[PDB]
């Protein structure tokens, strides 16, 4: 009972944290004219210590889009409010819960927000045309615990309907 | 001068590669090491869609 639900919230915030990480720093990592990693925001090298926002957007349509799109991360801070929303969701529908199908749209919103940040991931791959930072392999297993929190919900969702489908009769 | 009792003449001289091939890290040659984590996480993805 409480203990899934429980369970499915720290995995939620555990989810947050990590994208949170995923945002902030050392994101993904690339040897300069020296090694030197990067946020998404700004590259730091390995003189040394020094930081800028190396984020250039220039130097068909479809690779302008592609490069518009790798601009500012327009896929992964919106996952990021979109993982804040079902929280927020989950956090309102855990205490007081009036209506019995908010959690639907929250699982919804929670699912669809985990699908936009592996898309987000497949373009920031994508645009990277040699190692990798540790903020990608904690996205990654963020987008882990964001599936399994998400099929945690689901389950809870139609053991809640079912309950709910028993005690009707 | 006698007559000539070894013959020669110029030859190339290259490094002789062997058949230096990996084992396990040979498989995943051909695409990436990275795209395959992708599709990892997109058949999970699709396999939360259908539950």
């Amino acid at each position: 009972r409480g203990v899934q639900m429980l369970l499915t919230t720290v995995g939620a915030f555990a989810a947050f944290s990590l994208m949170t990480i995923a945002v902030g720093t050392d994101y993904w990592l690339y040897s300069r004219g020296v090694m030197t990693h990067s946020g998404l925001w700004r590259t730091c090298c390995l003189f040394k210590g020094l930081c800028k926002q190396i984020d250039h957007f220039p130097e068909d349509t479809a690779e302008y889009f592609l490069r518009a799109v790798r601009a500012s991360s327009i896929f992964p801070i919106l996952s990021v409010i979109l993982l804040f929303m079902g929280g927020l969701c989950i956090a309102a529908s855990e205490f007081y819960k009036t209506r019995h199908n908010i959690i639907l749209s929250a699982g919804i919103f929670f699912v669809s927000a985990g699908l936009s940040n592996i898309i987000g991931i497949i373009v920031y791959i994508s645009a990277n045309a040699y190692s990798y930072g540790w903020s990608f392999y904690f996205g990654a297993l963020s987008f882990i615990i964001a599936e399994m929190v998400g099929v945690l919900a689901v389950h809870m969702f139609i053991d809640r309907h079912k309950q709910l489908r028993a005690t009707a009769r | 001068f006698s007559k000539p009792f070894m013959s020669l003449g110029i030859s190339i001289m290259i490094k002789k590669p062997q058949k230096s091939k990996p084992g396990v890290f040979s498989f995943l040659d051909p695409l990436a090491y990275e795209i395959w984590m992708c599709i990892v996480f997109a058949y999970i993805g699709v396999s939360v869609v259908l539950f």
